[PDB]
């Protein structure tokens, strides 16, 4: 089964796109044809992104598949298909939702893990390098896997720091340490 | 870290707050005596009472 699930509908439609690919051995393919074909409807944002809008008929459907297809003749195949699947199904609305959901697959198989340095103001960028170089260097990056650390900005957490990344946490911060001291005084 | 800092802080910057020993007096019983030694006082002393019973309850035995 392709590495990492995806729970609830529109993800089914990812997982089986993924799966369908995989056994074509074209999903390197697949996600350049995926992130073209949703980035010339991005960049299409009135009449193509706003008109995706759950109203339109069969046939009207399938002439923005046509639409679609006609704007770039770069698609897979796989992808095609998948197209007039989403039409079909009259589902197309959610269409960017489907090429998230193959690009969190996508990049789980090229190996790529997302983390987060959510803190309460930006951190340096000496921080941000220092944090990346330990947390690739750990046991929890396996290695033969790379980490996009992205620090976000969260005022709710009083200073520190928190590591998140493979649903694994660390939580060393003010805020947190905070609640915990109080708590414990409060006895 | 931050449990040095709260440490630091608390014991030293502030400590215990003003409470008298007189003002707790008011909140508990004080101890007060048990008054009275209560001495019984000796009743139906002499024949007085006897010559009276003998007299008053004729009632016999049967």
């Amino acid at each position: 089964p392709p590495p990492v699930r995806l729970f609830g509908v529109e993800g089914t439609y990812a997982t089986a796109l993924y799966q369908a690919a995989a056994k074509n051995s074209s999903i390197d393919a697949a996600f350049q044809s995926l992130q073209k074909v949703e980035s010339t409807v991005k960049k299409n944002p009135k009449l193509g992104h706003l008109l995706l809008n759950p109203a339109l008929s069969l046939k009207d459907r399938n002439s923005v598949i046509d639409a679609i297809v006609e704007t770039h003749k770069n698609l897979d195949g796989y992808v095609v298909n998948l197209l007039k699947v989403l039409s079909e199904n009259n589902r197309l609305g959610c269409f960017e939702k489907i090429a998230s959901d193959f690009g969190v697959l996508n990049d789980a198989h090229n190996g790529l893990l997302k983390g987060t340095v959510t803190s309460a103001e930006p951190l340096d960028p000496k921080s941000f390098k220092r944090i990346e170089k330990a947390l690739s260097a750990s046991k929890l990056v396996g290695q033969g896997k790379s980490l996009k650390l992205e620090n976000v900005v969260k005022p709710e957490i009083k200073g520190g720091l928190i590591v998140e990344l493979g649903d694994k946490t660390v939580d060393l911060s003010i805020s947190t340490k905070i609640q915990k001291l109080n708590k414990v005084l409060e006895d | 870290n931050v449990i040095q800092d709260l440490y630091l802080r608390e014991l030293k910057d502030t400590k215990l707050a003003p409470s008298t020993l007189q003002d707790a007096e008011g909140n508990v019983k004080p101890w007060n005596p048990p008054q009275k030694p209560n001495l019984p006082e000796l009743e139906l002393q002499g024949p007085e009472a006897l010559k009276a019973y003998t007299e008053q309850n004729v009632e016999t035995a049967h």
